[PDB]
């Protein structure tokens, strides 16, 4: 500060502005990021690998900051995506347009515990109307059409174009099984991609989908006990070191030999464990699949350890590298094991299925996996927004269209509540039309124009845009009417949420 | 050639130089004041509550630092006050209204709202504005001086007032009292330098400080005959001629001496008749006037014809040519008081022309020749007050709440109004409220609370009427208060405060020729 | 000016100055784009330093700025010379110009023949001004419900200041008909501002009221003098009755005051002789233009006579031409002594002097010389007469300017928004250079509208939206209707509903501003050779 010592991130310029600009600097993409959208962002690794996100996450986290507020937030841009789905970049774009207008209160002067509380009490306030703005719920997880409604807004409000078609996938995906009674599988059912033929050829398979091919004569049985293992078979060469390196040069060399009778006894054990599935992390080899083949298992050549966590995580099993015979305390969680050609490539299919424990694998189907894991992405969103836990989720109109509802009412409430307090409630109603303005200038239109429609419109539920020629003139589209609505849960936490942090950060000058 | 200007950069300096006047001028506005003290490039500083009188006297820029001078001079005259509101308004309400409305990107919409902040501007106001006794001095002494406690002076509040109060009703018209239209010829002021306030009084009538200079004039001759040139004293003044030399050096000193021996004779048939009142609208020569002042004829000169016309049958005459040619008579005397005095050897003839349009000079004095000026611009402000109360006997009570008393009611219009309009029209109106409040921010404290305070007091108590105070902050009644705004004053300030922030709207180019 | 430091005087040969010169007519022409049309922002513009104008007119704009590059110069003096066509199009043809005479002279040095690139924007002009008189399409005071009487009350309501318009429906079309001087050249033409037009506020702000013959619109209260006896002739005077100086036989050099007092005197009497002379001729009115000194004035209005003194001329010379008068007859001076003749008689039905609305003028009805007409205004104050006068100005001239040649365009750049595709259709099947040449006359018509809009703030894409979805080459027709609005409105920034609106142009600056267009393009190619006078 002043002095040799106080080594300080904030205070002054940093806490008046710059926390504010990392606040509207973030909050820039998730303008384009949340409500119908194409936008494409692209996204390289340290890898540099190309990708384009539509969920602010895959923004977020790649990127790096030295504002904790700005890297805090994200954490409830986290706790949405964790609690939720599709709405997460809702959480950091609500944030940043609201906060400038704290720091305008600041060119007004107001004090920080005055406008700590017009969000508050306003967003209680908001949270007052929030559920007098559920207009339906989700009827029916049997019913695809509340499902794919459910998965509509979902997608769309990262991809408005495949909204729909995946959106009927995700539904027929049938995670209805799981009730919603307070069990589904997330990671169980998880999407497994098929790189070739296309994105509308993708599907939804039930039973864990695994791409990685088939090895040995396939499962003797299905129910087929299921050897998860980290290297089974990666050859016989050498697990046993501490470092996994050599210590003398002579042990590489009688892998070669015995590896047969190994690879026999092995795979052997793996008929005598009762496993008709060795998963092999480390690589198929013929002895091995002679032998497995003699003994009909089916090896599970390579895996990711997204295949082996999962083997290791759904069918209870541990992945082991393994020379000696090995055993099973895998076993089965799976009571049908399957080698399938699904997208037209081999594809190991574990399945067991129940009302609670099911496994529904979609089978994603593309041309380029860039796709899909963008899509995954946009289609995670509703697979979010399928867990819920109430069933009937208590949708409010999505696509802030029951924005302007509160907007109007709030802030009205707004001067009704005094002081230095009713400007940061009215400022809290003020942030609302971001995300439509953000939405309707992604399809290039300004609020004024289409919010003093949304205000002159008044209390719908129905009108708010963001991708459409409605969402250019007209400032109608209905992201209420037309099959877009969004859960209490999730319009909660993305009030809530975005309530949180808001405040919280306000207070740091350092 | 080949040259172009570009968008903001001149709308910017605009609202630059739009706010920036705006600045200490709205802190020198109300109750609670500030300074202005320039410092000259010389070392000299001035110090002046009015920016109009520091900005002129010293650098005048081309941007709205030229614009605001002009409607400033453009309220100087009308009603005689508002100068410093136009700028603190036209800075008031460009710089909130066009960023964000050309952060909307447009300059049409804001144009609209002017015209629609106008209306209920003069709505709540005309509303809100409190009908004040036009007979009553009294009446008018509240709602005129609360106009005089303004600017730099509350000296002048009773004195300037009180001598201000009547002469305006006792004016009247060319279209009639005084009332109606704005002439200040019929508001006029002329200084006696030194005397007192005591010497002084309520001159409801025009003075002549040319009627009577000497003792020699015609004074206390209640009669007077007022006559225009044409005979007597001709027209023409032009030289005699007489036995002339281009080839003599000594005829040059001949030439100018003969201008007035033809002038000696115009105001000797003024001797050989005597009416007691002598007027030349191209003036008397003295040599001439010396005979005149032998005769006892007051020589009325160097003050205009329609003057004396309004002056004459206002103090009474009847006008020949020549004595000796009467075109027709009229009434000998028009006014109550012929009253000339002496204060320095200078005679000041005060003739009160008692409801008559006449010049209305009135008598004023201070202590000194320069605080004799504060009862003037005072006087102005409350003769101002007076016409205005004779113009508008509705006028409005406020601190500034009718800036609020408009804002809330452009809000409330504003809210009803919606559409885009509904932002330029809200960001007009949120503008007019830092007015007051720098007024009662001068007071202290939270100025926001207060303006929450007055926007709860909006509705729920009174906009303008019931106020805040400039001295204070709390909400009261500028009524009960005795402080008011008048309603042309307010109104006006306005329409020369809309304008030219509209132009500078209007401007985002200039040339260099 | 870029280009090599060396050398100078528009000479870089090259395309340096020629780019320079297409920056030259783009700065130029950028200043009119912001002031194009009444919606364009009215211009502060510092003359000196304290010298400063503020003008949304290019032309006067264009007069301001002194000229050192020739494409600044071909724009400049010729939008200032269709300036002083009409002054129609001035912030018009500079715009285009921009483009076009990089569109002129570019494609000349392809050659094809030198020629060729040029009538190219001469034909698809033509083509335009073909098209031009061919349009009613929108804005028909051609024909029209009421024609050019509601097209009065259109082009009011398009200006509208109040609900009014309807009584000002009917002014307008009594300017055309109250001036009969059916201007020269053969033109049926009678210019709107002729009328007589007397503006006096009171009452209603929406009444206005027209008069038998020419009205006369004199002084009221300052002549106690009768301007009032019904009678059936005036008499137009240019001339005066002074008490002080009609004439001097006594100088200053006479000494003596009191001669020309004794000269003085008598001129007093002569006054009362000199009407009394013209009531003896028998006019019991008289159209008087003299006066005096408010002394005098305020004796003689108490002494009596008769009277109408300082009578309006512009009145007085077209009432004395209505009414068959003369302004001056037999009087040579200003003496009152002088005879009167009836030859400064005015001939009507009755000279009867109406007040109304507190208003009273010396109203000669039915003149019989020619029909007369003038229209006294209503206001509630007086710039409501002001109000309501400009706003027939828009219902005045379209009805005169149709009258001046028949049809119009709808106004704004909507009319070349749709003779864009047409024109580079009219381009495209020509091919070769006349794909060229007749397509880049065609695109760059459309700028116009645009900055016409964005000076109403109405802007661009919206307009281009607004405009040539309109218009289509399924519909190519002016016909005389709409099945697209090729209008543009511009108080407004939009195409609008009303097609009898004097805001749409006429059809006559059109055919010559696109020639003006066309013209400070083909403009700037003339130079041979090149050279630097060094």
């Amino acid at each position: 500060m002043l002095k040799e010592g106080a080594k300080h991130f904030s205070g002054l310029e940093e806490a008046v502005y710059r926390n504010i600009q990392a606040c509207k600097e973030l909050a820039q993409t998730t303008r384009t990021a949340y409500g119908p959208n194409g936008m494409n962002k692209m996204v390289i690794n340290h890898l540099e690998k190309l990708f384009v996100t539509n969920d602010a996450a895959t923004i977020l986290r790649e990127l790096e900051v030295q504002h904790p507020a700005a890297k805090m937030i994200v954490m409830a841009s986290h706790m949405q995506e964790q609690e939720v789905g599709d709405g997460t970049n809702f959480v950091l774009v609500f944030a940043g347009a609201l906060l400038e207008l704290a720091e305008e209160l600041l060119r007004i002067g107001l004090s920080v515990s005055e406008v700590i509380e017009g969000y508050e009490i306003a967003c209680r306030k908001a949270h007052e109307i929030l559920p007098n703005l559920v207009c339906c719920s989700a009827k029916n997880l049997r019913d695809i059409d509340e499902v794919s409604s459910l998965l509509r807004t979902s997608i769309m409000s990262k991809q408005y174009g495949n909204e729909v078609f995946l959106a009927k996938l995700i539904a027929q995906a049938c995670v209805s099984i799981f009730p919603d009674s307070g069990h589904f599988n997330v990671d169980n059912i998880r999407v497994c991609k098929i790189l070739g033929s296309g994105i509308s050829s993708s599907s939804v398979l039930h039973g864990m989908v695994f791409k990685k091919e088939t090895e040995g004569d396939v499962t003797s049985v299905k129910d087929a006990k299921i050897a998860v293992y980290s290297c089974p078979f990666d050859g016989m060469i050498t697990e046993t070191k501490g470092t996994v390196l050599i210590k003398t040069a002579e042990e590489l060399m009688n892998f070669s030999k015995g590896e047969e009778n190994l690879m026999d006894a092995q795979v052997k054990a793996i008929a005598d464990t009762g496993a008709n599935v060795v998963v092999t992390g480390g690589k198929v080899a013929d002895m091995a699949l002679h032998y497995a083949n003699k003994y009909n298992i089916m090896l599970v050549r390579l895996n990711s350890k997204w295949d082996l966590r999962r083997l290791c995580k759904t069918v209870g099993a541990t992945a082991l590298p393994r020379l000696t015979p090995p055993v099973l305390e895998e076993m089965g969680h799976c009571d049908s094991v399957y080698l399938s050609e699904v997208g037209d490539t081999q594809v190991v299919v574990f399945k067991h299925e129940k009302e609670d424990g099911a496994i529904s694998t979609i089978v994603l189907r593309g041309s380029t996996d860039n796709l899909m894991d963008d899509i995954e992405r946009a289609v995670d969103d509703g697979v979010n927004t399928f867990k819920v836990l109430t069933r009937d989720k208590r949708l409010v109109p999505g696509g802030g269209a029951t924005e302007i509802e509160l907007a109007k009412q709030i802030t009205s409430y707004g001067e009704t509540c005094p002081g230095l307090e009713q400007y940061a409630i009215k400022k809290f109603a003020e942030a609302f039309e971001a995300i439509p303005r953000a939405l309707a200038e992604n399809s290039g239109v300004k609020a004024n124009e289409v919010i003093s429609k949304l205000y002159a419109v008044h209390q719908e539920g129905n009108k708010n845009v963001g991708l459409d020629i409605e969402a250019e003139v007209p400032a109608v589209k209905d992201m209420l009417e037309a099959g877009i609505l969004d859960t209490y849960l999730g319009k909660y936490w993305a009030i809530k949420l975005a309530t949180n942090a808001a405040v919280t950060v306000l207070r740091v000058d350092q | 050639n080949t040259k172009r200007e570009s968008g903001r950069k001149v709308q910017s300096g605009n609202i630059n130089a739009a706010k920036t006047i705006a600045d200490i001028i709205r802190t020198c506005l109300g109750p609670k004041s500030m300074m202005k003290m320039l410092l000259d490039p010389m070392g000299g500083i001035v110090m002046t509550n009015d920016g109009n009188a520091i900005l002129r006297e010293i650098q005048v820029q081309h941007p709205a630092a030229k614009s605001m001078i002009e409607i400033s001079r453009t309220q100087d005259e009308e009603v005689g006050d508002g100068t410093t509101s136009v700028i603190i308004l036209a800075g008031e309400m460009l710089s909130v209204a066009e960023h964000f409305l050309e952060q909307q990107m447009h300059p049409t919409v804001v144009i609209s709202a002017y015209r629609k902040a106008l209306d209920d501007m003069i709505s709540t106001l005309k509303k809100i504005s409190i009908p004040v006794d036009i007979s009553d001095s009294d009446m008018m002494l509240n709602i005129i001086n609360s106009s005089i406690t303004t600017k730099a002076i509350s000296r002048w509040s009773s004195l300037a007032c009180n001598i201000a109060l009547d002469a305006v009703k006792m004016v009247q018209f060319e279209e009639n009292g005084r009332k109606e239209i704005d002439i200040k010829k019929y508001a006029r002021v002329e200084k006696i330098p030194g005397g007192i306030i005591e010497d002084s009084c309520v001159l409801r009538g025009v003075m002549i400080n040319k009627d009577v200079t000497h003792p020699r004039m015609r004074r206390y001759i209640k009669n007077p005959r007022i006559v225009l040139l044409d005979s007597s004293l001709e027209y023409k003044k032009g030289e005699s001629q007489t036995d002339i030399e281009i080839t003599r050096e000594e005829d040059f000193t001949r030439i100018l001496q003969m201008e007035e021996e033809y002038i000696q004779q115009l105001c000797e048939d003024i001797i050989q008749l005597k009416p007691d009142v002598v007027i030349t609208e191209k003036g008397i020569s003295d040599l001439a006037q010396h005979y005149l002042m032998r005769a006892n004829i007051t020589a009325i000169r160097r003050v205009r014809k329609t003057d004396n016309n309004r002056i004459a049958r206002a103090c009474g005459a009847r006008i020949v040519s020549r004595p000796e040619e009467l075109r027709e008579d009229d009434v000998g005397t028009g006014a109550g008081l012929l009253e000339i005095k002496k204060i320095g050897d200078e005679y000041f003839t005060f003739i009160t022309d008692c409801k008559d349009p006449k010049a209305c000079t009135i008598l004023l004095r201070g202590a000194s020749k320069e605080i004799l000026s504060e009862v003037e611009r005072n006087l102005q402000d409350a003769m101002q007050v007076c016409r205005n109360v004779l113009l508008d006997p509705q006028l409005v009570p406020g601190g500034g709440a009718s800036e609020m008393a408009v804002a809330h009611a452009l809000t409330e219009k504003s809210k009803a109004m919606t559409g885009v309009e509904q932002w330029p029209y809200r960001a007009v109106a949120q503008a007019l409220e830092v007015i007051p409040r720098t007024l009662i921010q001068n007071c202290g404290a939270s100025t926001i609370r207060l303006l929450t305070s007055l926007r709860a007091k909006h509705t729920q108590e009174n906009c303008e009427t019931w106020g805040v105070n400039g001295e204070t902050g709390t909400l009261v009644d500028m009524k009960e208060l005795g402080i008011w705004e008048p309603l042309a004053v307010k109104l006006q300030t306005y329409k020369t405060a809309v304008e030219t922030a509209v132009l500078l709207l209007r401007i985002d180019d200039i040339v260099s020729g | 000016m870029e280009g090599p430091l060396s050398v100078f005087g528009d000479r870089s040969t090259g395309e340096t100055i020629r780019s320079q010169n297409v920056m030259a007519a783009a700065s130029i022409a950028n200043i009119v784009k912001s002031s194009l049309g009444p919606v364009g922002l009215d211009k502060m513009l510092v003359d000196d330093i304290g010298d400063v104008t503020i003008t949304n007119d290019g032309a006067t704009i264009l007069k301001l700025l002194e000229v050192e590059h020739p494409a600044a110069k071909v724009l400049c003096e010729l939008a200032d010379l269709q300036d002083k066509e009409v002054g129609d199009g001035t912030t018009s043809v500079v715009i285009i110009a921009a483009e076009l005479l990089k569109n002129a002279d570019e494609l000349v040095k392809q050659k094809i023949h030198p020629t060729s690139v040029i009538s190219g924007y001469r034909l698809a002009c033509k083509e335009a001004v073909r098209y031009i008189n061919e349009n009613l399409i929108v804005n028909t005071d051609e024909l029209g419900r009421d024609c050019l009487i509601n097209a009065a009350k259109t082009s009011m309501s398009s200006k509208i200041i109040g609900i009014n318009g309807d009584f000002f429906a009917n002014m307008v079309v009594d300017a055309v008909l109250a001036i009969k001087y059916t201007d020269i050249r053969g033109q049926p033409r009678y210019p709107v501002n002729s009328v007589n037009i007397l503006k006096a506020h009171g009452r209603s702000q929406m009444e206005s009221m027209l008069i038998s013959g020419y009205a006369l619109n004199c002084v009221v209260g300052s002549q106690g003098m009768p301007k009032r006896i019904v009678n059936a002739k005036i008499a137009c005077l240019d001339f005066s009755l002074q008490k002080t100086k009609m004439k001097l036989g006594v100088q200053v050099v006479i000494t003596d005051p009191e001669k020309l007092d004794q000269i003085r005197q008598r001129e007093s009497d002569i006054t009362k002789e000199r009407i009394q002379k013209i009531l003896a001729t028998g006019a019991n009115v008289i159209l008087t233009t003299g006066g005096i000194d408010d002394m005098c004035l305020k004796y003689f209005v108490e002494a009596g006579a008769m009277a109408v003194r300082r009578v309006l001329k512009r009145d007085l010379k077209r009432i004395a031409k209505a009414s068959g008068a003369t302004i001056l007859s037999t009087l040579a001076n200003l003496e009152g002594e002088e005879t009167f003749e009836a030859a400064m008689l005015g001939q009507a039905e009755e000279v009867v002097q109406e007040r109304i609305c507190d208003d009273e003028l010396i109203l000669i009805k039915n003149t019989k010389a020619r029909t007369s007409a003038s229209i006294i205004l209503r206001g509630a104050n007086d710039f409501m007469c002001d109000e309501m006068e400009r706003s027939l100005h828009d219902a005045l001239c379209v009805v005169k300017r149709v009258l001046e040649s028949k049809s119009v365009v709808p106004g704004g750049g909507a009319v070349e928004a749709a003779l864009s595709i047409y024109l580079e259709n009219y381009a495209t099947s020509m091919g070769s250079r006349e794909q060229l040449a007749i397509a880049e006359f065609a695109r760059s018509l459309l700028v116009i509208p645009n900055t016409l809009a964005v000076n109403a703030a109405q802007d661009s894409t919206d307009l281009v939206a607004k405009l040539r979805a309109f218009h289509n080459e399924a519909q190519v027709n002016p016909e005389r209707k709409n099945l697209k609005w090729i209008g543009l409105d511009l108080s407004n920034g939009k195409p609008r509903d009303n097609k009898q609106a004097g805001v749409f142009e006429p059809t006559i600056v059109k055919v010559k501003s696109l020639k003006f267009a066309t013209e400070a393009a083909i403009t700037i190619l003339r130079i041979d050779d090149l050279i630097k006078l060094h």
